[PDB]
């Protein structure tokens, strides 16, 4: 029977579920991300009070991966997270009538805002087709990193060129890509904020689409 | 684009504020009624509610007259407005005619009267239809009146949620001028196959009037009876 | 973007809402009659429906005196309060006049009533067609008026969904001065030939008129006859 | 795109602009009442403001004789031309009548007029909702007007923000015939469990009626008691 | 989407139109006034303009009757409007009971005059609020009307621009009985407390009335006194 | 979006319509007048047109009485229907009470019409403002009446494309109870200083009235002298 | 987006409805006139159609009275509808006032009955230009109603397509107090210079008053000598 | 004849068959989802937890080729599936008018959900022309793996490369495609199951786009 | 307790945060961006008197990187102070309503404005897919110079090439990329103040979208 569906499926994503999502974001996500943009900090630094030479393109920065690494799994454990709270609302999107969509409209409204968060948390190398504001990272951090320094750990070692804007180049790879991530951070916190906001103002439409008293006008 | 006024037709020909009132009466709870060998009676569900309401008011069922009655089923201020104009215009045909003469005509003025606003901008139509029912000069009367104001004389109908359903046992199983007690079981197996499963149909209200009689309704132990 | 008002011409100079209530008209079922040697029948086909209808009152063919008499097809809401203004205006006609002198202008009261609604903001024209027919001191009439009003005088016509198809035969078919049955049965076979495949004609409410006589209905086993 | 005409029903068959006329009721404060062993009482509940306020003029529940009273929520414009309307409409019966029969038809003068403006376009109905309450020919009574007309007698009700928690006590707490006092201490819990978390009951006005007496209304201390 | 029309509600339920003339009065100059022992004054602030305007015609309180006055703030054409209809109801209500017997009902004829246009289309409301205040049979009194027609007495209030502050400091300081001068000082201290900062307040129009005196306005250079 | 009815509000509560009929007020020429020692007078300016004109019917400035004259400002057709009233309300003033009493409630007769149509819909105001002056039972007067219906009595005002530089000019020069001459050369400046470089001033019509005269308009050689 | 009511104005201060309706009257054929020693005449250019037309209905000058006439250009229906309620206008002031006394208060009947259209929405205004020319008992008169509303009587003007062309050239040619036939073949001359190249001036219609004489027109020879 | 053809299509693909459908993914699709997810977990930290040389440049994870293949079976199921709910929607989609799309509006707002769905489990490589949401991986799963994978496996074996970073970007190829079918699992899971709440509260407006009762109003 | 979150959120990011952001980009951030274009403006005309031979492709210009680096570190701070008051005005979105959104309109005009400055703060390359305004370099400018500048080197370097234009190209290059600095300091400066003006008019609406007095109509 249909409406034994529709209730298993409620049952499982329930709005307590979402609920302990929203609670992990607001206490323990922040700090995690505040953790990892301090280590970007101070590793930007690192890498900005040093002078290069071959002996740094023999070696990847390791220190550098542990932070696209943290990074990476934080982007992964929001993503998925956040994946919930789609599903929760998704799962409660009424029948569609060309009326009555003021509750509705909360929940359109509601999941446009989680794909923004999802598609500045999904990774993205640099498209270079979109008019839009260019996404910070994502998930690929650590591969960009790794690709972009291995074309110019290949053209210095081969005989190796002899550029110095190509030696500083790697230096500014380390440099730029923990920017990236400090960025990425910054921005990734307004995003979250602004979700836990809005979900917290708007539960209660969220869960009723539309509350139903008709028995008093109607009979 | 064309749902939105009163007054516009579709390119078909149609008129679907004058359904969508026709809809708002679909959300209204299930009353039906038929005629026997000598009277009517009707029978209309009540999903039974708070306590603290005097019973006195959600009778859908409603007397019109000693001998006119009516039930109504949709919007719950335009069918109070309907049996208070039902009730003026008996009046005004009793004070014309010296009595009320025939049931046809009453329904004839409600029947206008909620025709009228199917037709003119600024006004929306009536969300409720009216059965009729009673005795006259000639016998057993029974009306259905609609928003738009048809009126139809039958011989068994219902109106609300579930009317499809028992008009559909009705149309299979009424035969008539049963003995009073026999069609009134009739038409409570007719109500109770228009619930949904599960459902436990309580108790409905249920009148009658027979030729020389007035009213009366059932009380809820006579009614009781046949659960 | 212009058939939403009444009272608006499209760069062509048509009225579409006008036409609307034309096609309104088309979804009802067909009705014709013709003149014939002293005085004029009327045929009306109708899908026989819910045994808990009283007969009495599906009947498309209505008698606006006992000299003249109509039919409809399209919406029954604005096809009852029509026929209801067509035997008012009779009455008023025949207590200015003495009698109904001619039928012709009370086709005309009822068109210039059906025609007023066509140019008027706030108001949405008569979705309806109506056939009149009947003896005056001139002698057989027949009519139809439509919703814009038009009225043309006939020695035969339709109604309805089929009135293409039913005109289109008796246009090849009709010859005046029939004696009465064989005028009928000419008529069953036009109503006939515009059902669809595989549909059976049942019966059909067929009444008619001669010089110096009333009104009679032939009764269902009268009917049965030309089956 | 439907909820901005009182004239169109949705094709649901609603009526959106009435029930956000019936939510703008929702924004106004508590107010309930209940009959008993001959009579009736109403409490409403006042978060107490600025004391530049004359107390006089800020009492929900408003003498309409010396023998029907009643009590508002929503807009206060539109509250104040009701009670207006209530008053009149109370001259009016009682000049025709010889006296107020029945509250029952001054409750219809109210619910007929707050029903017409639901109906037609270029006027948007009242947001307000009205509890009346007194002793007539029959005894106590107790209706509630919502703004779409609709009436019902009760033996208890709320009206305003609270009202579903209100009627949710009452339907499981309410026993008839209980002697004033006890009647009033537990419309006072009623009353108390209908708040939020935090929130102190401060004074209400609490009034009533007995048979053959008057009304009064209990001042602030001896409201004060049942604290 | 639902701030254009004066009859649309809100789907919380709120009437924005009727909200925006409630700002438009908040554009208007400060105005203030209380009661005391015997009696009740009003205070008006002025930013002083041309003195090519004859300052006989720029005064915001203005005399209804030798024992009603009162002021107004927002559109200045509604002011003089508003403060005519006062004026003729005024006069009318003088004339059918002899006296203006009480100032409440000359306030509900400018009230319900006010609210009638915050119910129907084609009208737009009155964007100005009016403070009453004068001698009666009971004695001092003292009124806001707000757009929407709203009234209520009270002891002390103001409107316009600092309307929150004034209300703000009299809400905290204001002690009923003042004789007359220690009042009036009061009220000074309120219209200062609500200017900005840098503002110096100029010389506001303030005059009052005891029990059994007519109205007097204090000349510029008893106001200077205050200052 | 709002811009486009008399009746709807800003959200911060303005009327643009309103707003609109003053700046159409504000592309008429300007004319300015003030009151001196015993009268008034008023000054116009006249950018000279086509010599086929007959100068009779360009004069902005027109006599309402023997003892009451205007001047207007804006769209010539408004302007002209308004002067119209002007004299009709004057003929009124003057039969019900002997005399022009005074010229204010003249004024008033004028205000209120040119109020009314800022506040129904299916009417647009007048785009015209209107400078009154005069001699009554209290002495010199001088009025000016704005397209919202706000009039205020003044010593000195200009209407116009230049009212603003003018009331500028006189808002730091005039002084009171100057002798005719005086006055009126005063007032020429005034007129000069709102012109726009290059332009010279041409001939304006100017005129008068003192205490117990009526009034006389200066011919074009005696308004020669004060170029 | 605002020219499409004719009660809105622009935010300069616009009326661009009744400016379309003066850009209709642009569409129409020229015609002028003017006063001279004892008398004024009148000119209208036709360019000369169908010889199936009568040409006793293609004047565009038309007599009024005997001692008013007058011409219009613009749409051909509203022009005869305004020389229809010139004449009928005519009748009430001679019937009032024993003889058309002054031709002003003709065009002032005539002015406010165009300047209302422009005003109330449901109604468009008149697409048509007025020149009226007669004797009074002043004399020689010569005025101009154009859409709006608004008169001016001049010397000397045109209407129609040409207009400012002839009045650019009445504007530097025209000499007052001609012998009747010199002021015609000036305004030939007028007429003729504001055709385009190639166009030859065909047999325009023209007829003048003198005083103490009653109309004539010009029949087409005495109108072939000035070619 | 016409409507022979109609009926023939419209009971070679019906409601039960739609429906059934429907009771599929309820159950085993969803546990089948989460089984690839646990799996494609599992594998993430058996990648993470190591450390590269030559040798794994030389062989393929056959663990991962399987995860992969488990992943691309049960795309090419989901999309079957929903091609057979297309087509009984779109079997059903009545004739055009210019009124009474209240139910044909349903149809298309039900369609239109399926397109999503559909266009998130086909795949697609990383287009980098489209500004929306990127799509996770889709059909193409193991053939991007192999492609992207044998591309460094060429560069490292060639005499090889020198870059320890190309060797790291190997390593991230292996961890970060785990991560992506991941990510891809829990998206289809939001998106199957907001499916199901579709279509099981309009499937009465999907197989009737419209009543007719005409006779009651039309005699 | 859902109201003490919001509540916390709110104290943590107010309005007297956002006013300090507004002070420091009123003060110092618009004279350290024209000491940086007074740099730039300088170091255009020192690199436009010279002539270049094989010698400068060997050695990196120090001046200029010093310069890029510092524009790079102004972009880095101006974006996180602008995410600020990204924050701050996005925690005080109300409920989403239909209605009453007078001030939440004010609200999103100063986040699209805010919007603006950041996509033209944000780094990118010659993307050569936006019809729009192209962005001025923004954070990636030394990467981007470092790369430009490297593919010439290598070019020249090798035996190396023979075109003259190549030589004059990377002459080009350092001067364009100066020039390129100054003119994004330009427009940094334009929209800077534009901020300041709208968040200076705008900020009561801002933290208040909505006043609320009901009391006074409802009662």
């Amino acid at each position: 029977k249909r409406a034994a569906l529709i209730q298993n499926l409620r049952d499982s994503y329930t709005e307590t579920s979402s609920f302990a999502v929203i609670e992990e974001w607001a206490a323990g996500t922040l700090q995690e991300i505040e953790g990892i943009a301090k280590a970007a900090v101070e590793a930007h630094g690192t890498i900005r009070n040093s002078t290069y030479g071959r002996a740094q393109a023999e070696k990847s920065p390791e220190q550098l991966l542990g932070v696209l690494q943290r990074y990476q799994d934080l982007c992964h454990n929001v993503y998925c997270q956040a994946e919930t709270i789609r599903t929760v609302i998704a799962i409660r999107i009424p029948e569609h009538k060309e009326a009555d969509n003021l509750g509705v409209a909360v929940q359109h409204a509601v999941l446009k805002v989680i794909d923004e968060l999802e598609i500045k948390t999904l990774g993205s190398g640099e498209k270079s087709g979109s008019g839009g504001a260019p996404t910070p990272i994502g998930m690929y951090a650590l591969r960009e990193y790794l690709s972009a320094r291995s074309t110019v750990e290949d053209k210095l070692l081969g005989g190796g060129s002899q550029s110095p804007s190509l030696l500083l180049e790697l230096r500014q790879i380390d440099a730029d890509f923990m920017l990236k991530v400090e960025l990425a951070t910054t921005h990734l916190s307004t995003m979250v904020r602004a979700v836990i906001n809005a979900y917290l103002l708007n539960w209660k439409k969220l869960i009723q689409p539309r509350g139903g008293h008709l028995d008093v006008l109607y009979r | 684009a064309y749902d939105r006024a009163i007054t516009v037709f579709s390119p078909d020909g149609r008129l679907f504020q004058v359904e969508y009132a026709r809809e708002a009466v679909k959300k209204g709870s299930t009353a039906l009624g038929m005629k026997f060998a000598n009277g009517v009676l009707l029978i209309s569900d009540k999903k039974v509610r708070s306590r603290l309401i005097e019973q006195n008011s959600i009778e859908k069922i409603q007397l019109i007259d000693d001998y006119v009655a009516a039930v109504t089923s949709g919007l719950v201020a335009d069918a109070r407005v309907l049996v208070d104009f039902a009730r003026i215009s008996a009046q005004q045909e009793k004070v014309t005619y010296g009595s009320l003469v025939n049931i046809e005509n009453l329904v004839k003025r409600v029947a206008d009267q909620m025709q009228q606003y199917t037709q003119y901008g600024g006004v929306r139509p009536y969300g409720v239809s009216l059965i009729f029912a009673g005795i006259d000069q000639i016998g057993p009367r029974l009306f259905d009146c609609d928003p738009a104001g048809t009126i139809n004389e039958y011989k068994a109908t219902a109106i609300g949620s579930g009317k499809d359903a028992v008009v559909s046992f009705l149309e299979r199983e009424y035969k008539e001028n049963l003995p009073e007690k026999e069609a009134v079981t009739l038409g409570i197996k007719a109500l109770k196959s228009s619930l949904e499963e599960g459902e436990e149909l309580k108790a409905p209200e249920i009148a009658s009037i027979t030729v020389g009689n007035k009213y009366r309704i059932y009380d809820q132990e006579e009614v009781k009876k046949f659960l």
